C-alpha cells in the first residue's frame, strides 16, 4: 500500500448497493460486522425523526461479501430475522464463528438501557443466523436464546455495547459495558490528567464516568465472553477494560487484523483523540492504546473535537478505525471533519502522528454521524467497506450508505 | 446558511425585554452561541440550557438537564455550534425538525456565586432566552 503522506487523489470511494422504503422514515441504529467473507447487519426503521420516531421494524441479517462483477466488493444478504417487537431490542453486537453469526442484544421494556439504567431488567438475548441458510432448515437457519446465566462480578448489570467482536477458537467476545454503582467505583482523583489544564479539577475524570455527574451508575467498557464449547446454553461472562486511559463506557469494537486483535472505544467524553490499539491480553482486557495526535471527532461545547483536558461531559460520535498495516501501524476510517457538528464524512488513512491521505465522501455540508469501517482482501487487494450514517438536506428518507474503498498500492496521482 | 452568531452576554440588545431573542432558523442552517471572554465590563458566568416551553415560560431548570454552554472560563471564548438537522454529537436524542419551537435559557444570575441557580436569573430579569422557531416563517 501507499505509505507516503500525499495530497494526490489516490483514494477512489465507490458507493455500493445497500444491504436491502417509505417517505418520512429514518433507518437508524446501524450495525455492520465482517468476518471471513461474511457480514452481519442490523438497523431500526423509524417513522419520523431519527431519535424519537415510532419504531417500525428491527432487522437482523447476515450475508456474503462478494465481488459484485467488476472486482469491487459488495454485500449480498442471505438470511434476515425480524424481532416480533421493534420497541424492545437494543444495542445488538455481532460475532462470526463456524458458518454462523451470533448477535447479542439487550431486551428492554424501559427504553434504551443507557438512558434508564436503574429500571432496566438486564435481560439479554442471543440470535444465531446461518450465513448460508438451507431449504426448510428451521433451527439451523435461525435460532434464538435468552441468556440466563450472566457472570458480572461487582457490576449490577452488563450489556453488549458496540457493533462487532471476535472469536478465539470457539469462544466469542462481544464489546460490552458494565453498569457499576457509582458509590462503589474506585478512582484516585490524583490520577486525573490535569497538569496541562488550568481550568480542570481533579474530580472531573470520576464525575465524567457516568452520563451525568451524579448518575447512579458509572459505565465501564469491556467484553462479554461466550464459550460455545460449553454447549447449547453457555454462560456469558463480563470482562472489564483496564484502567489505563480510562474513559466512560461507550460503544466499542474488538476485531482481528493481520493476526492479532485490536480494540477501538468511542470517545464519548473529554478524551476526544482516537482510543484504539492492539489488544495485549483479552482476559483481563488490556489495550496498548495508540498515542495518536491527529484523529478526533465532533463533540459539543464542553468536549469538542481535539479536546484533551478533563471535563464533565457525555457527548461524541462513534467513528471507528481499522488497522490495515501492523508493521507500520497504518489504519483507515471515516471521520467527521467538523468541531461540533455531525457533518462532512472523510475516508482517512493515517498513522499515530500523521494523516497520510484522505477522500471526502460527500460535500462539506453533508450530514453524517456513526461510521463503521472493516477492511479485508478481495482478489489480492486491500479493500475497506464503510457504513456511514448520511443524508443531505431535503432528503425525505434518511438511511446509511455503504462505501467501498480500495487502498492504493502506489502514491502516484 | 451560517446564521449570525449570538453573543450570550447581558449587553446584547437582541434579547428583547418581553420576548427574548426570537429567530427563525431553517433546516440545514448553522448557528454559534458564544460566551465572550473578558477583555469594558467583568466576566459574566452562565450555565445555558435547552429546555421545554414550560421551563422557558417559568424560568426553571431541572436536575436532569445538562448545559449546552458552561461559561466559566474568563480568558477563553466558549462556543456552542448548532446545525439544524437530525444528526449531532448529542447523546440524549435531541435534534431539530421543521415546524417545531425550541427554547434556550439561563437561570444563572451572571455572578460566579449564582452559576448553578435553578430558578429565575437572567431568564427572568433580562429575558436572556432564545426562541428558535425552526423551519417557520
Ligand atoms: C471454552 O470451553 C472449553 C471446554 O471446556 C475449554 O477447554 C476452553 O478452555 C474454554 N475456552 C476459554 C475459556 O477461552
Ligand atoms: C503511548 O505512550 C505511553 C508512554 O507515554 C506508552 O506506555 C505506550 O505503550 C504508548 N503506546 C504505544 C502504542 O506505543
Ligand atoms: C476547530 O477547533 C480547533 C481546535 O480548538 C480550532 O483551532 C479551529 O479554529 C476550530 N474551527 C474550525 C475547524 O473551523
Ligand atoms: C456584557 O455586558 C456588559 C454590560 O451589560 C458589558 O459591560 C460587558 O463589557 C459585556 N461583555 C463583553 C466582553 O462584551
Amino acid at each position: 500500500i501507499c505509505l507516503q503522506k500525499t495530497s494526490n487523489q489516490i483514494l477512489k470511494p465507490k458507493l455500493i448497493s445497500y444491504t436491502l422504503g417509505q417517505s418520512g422514515t429514518c433507518i437508524t441504529d446501524p450495525l455492520l460486522a465482517m468476518d471471513e467473507g461474511y457480514f452481519a447487519y442490523s438497523h431500526l426503521e423509524r417513522i419520523g425523526s431519527c431519535s424519537r420516531g415510532v419504531s417500525k421494524q428491527r432487522i437482523i441479517g447476515v450475508g456474503e461479501v462478494l465481488d459484485r462483477g467488476d472486482e469491487v466488493p459488495s454485500l449480498f444478504m442471505t438470511n434476515v430475522w425480524t424481532p416480533p417487537n421493534p420497541n424492545t431490542v437494543y444495542h445488538c453486537s455481532a460475532v462470526y464463528n463456524n458458518e454462523f453469526y451470533y448477535v447479542l442484544c439487550a431486551v428492554s421494556t424501559v427504553g434504551d438501557p443507557i438512558l434508564n439504567s436503574t429500571y432496566w431488567s438486564g435481560s439479554l438475548m442471543m440470535t444465531r443466523l446461518a450465513v448460508k441458510p438451507k431449504s426448510n432448515g428451521g433451527g439451523y437457519n435461525q435460532h434464538q436464546l435468552a441468556l440466563r446465566s450472566i457472570e458480572k462480578g461487582r457490576y449490577d448489570k452488563v450489556m453488549p455495547y458496540g457493533p462487532s467482536g471476535i472469536k478465539q477458537g470457539d469462544t466469542l467476545y462481544f464489546p460490552a459495558v458494565g453498569f457499576l454503582v457509582r458509590t462503589e467505583f474506585k478512582y484516585n482523583d490524583s490520577n486525573c490528567p490535569i497538569t496541562k489544564c488550568q481550568y480542570s479539577k481533579p474530580e472531573n475524570c470520576r464525575l465524567s464516568m457516568g452520563i451525568r455527574p451524579n448518575s447512579h451508575y458509572i459505565l465501564r467498557s469491556g467484553l462479554l465472553k461466550y464459550n460455545l464449547s460449553d454447549g447449547e446454553n453457555p454462560k456469558v461472562v463480563f470482562i472489564e477494560i483496564s484502567d489505563q486511559r480510562l474513559s466512560i463506557g461507550s460503544p466499542s469494537k474488538i476485531y482481528d487484523s493481520l493476526g492479532q486483535p485490536v480494540f477501538y472505544q468511542a470517545s464519548f467524553s473529554w478524551d476526544t483523540m482516537i482510543k484504539f490499539g492492539d489488544v495485549l491480553t483479552v482476559n483481563p482486557l488490556v489495550v496498548n492504546w495508540r498515542n495518536n495526535t491527529v484523529i478526533s471527532r465532533p463533540g459539543q461545547s464542553q468536549c469538542p473535537r481535539f479536546n484533551t483536558c478533563p471535563e464533565i461531559c457525555w457527548e461524541g460520535v462513534y467513528n471507528d478505525a481499522f488497522l490495515i498495516d501492523r508493521i507500520n501501524w497504518i489504519s483507515a476510517g471515516v471521520f467527521l471533519d467538523s468541531n461540533q457538528t455531525a457533518e462532512n464524512p472523510v475516508f482517512t488513512v493515517f498513522k499515530d502522528n500523521e494523516i497520510l491521505y484522505r477522500a471526502q465522501l460527500a460535500s462539506e455540508d453533508t450530514n453524517a454521524q456513526k461510521t463503521i469501517t472493516n477492511c479485508f482482501l478481495l482478489k489480492n487487494k486491500i479493500w475497506c467497506i464503510s457504513l456511514v450514517e448520511i443524508y443531505d438536506t431535503g432528503d425525505n428518507v434518511i438511511r446509511p450508505k455503504l462505501f467501498a474503498v480500495k487502498i492504493p498500492e502506489q502514491c502516484t496521482h | 446558511i451560517v446564521l449570525e452568531p449570538i453573543y450570550w452576554n447581558s449587553s446584547n440588545s437582541k434579547f428583547l425585554p418581553g420576548q427574548g431573542l426570537v429567530l427563525y432558523p431553517q433546516i440545514g442552517d448553522k448557528l454559534d452561541i458564544i460566551c465572550p471572554k473578558v477583555d469594558v465590563g467583568q466576566y459574566e458566568y452562565y450555565k445555558v440550557y435547552m429546555v421545554d416551553k414550560d421551563q422557558a415560560d417559568r424560568c426553571t431548570i431541572k436536575k436532569e438537564n445538562t448545559p449546552l454552554l458552561n461559561c466559566a472560563k474568563p480568558d477563553q471564548d466558549i462556543k456552542f455550534t448548532i446545525k439544524f438537522q437530525e444528526f449531532s454529537p448529542n447523546l440524549w436524542g435531541l435534534e431539530f425538525q421543521k415546524n417545531k419551537d425550541y427554547y434556550i435559557i439561563s437561570t444563572s444570575n451572571g455572578s460566579l456565586e449564582g452559576l448553578d441557580n435553578q430558578e429565575g436569573g437572567v431568564c427572568q430579569t433580562r429575558a436572556m432566552k432564545i426562541l428558535m422557531k425552526v423551519g417557520h416563517h
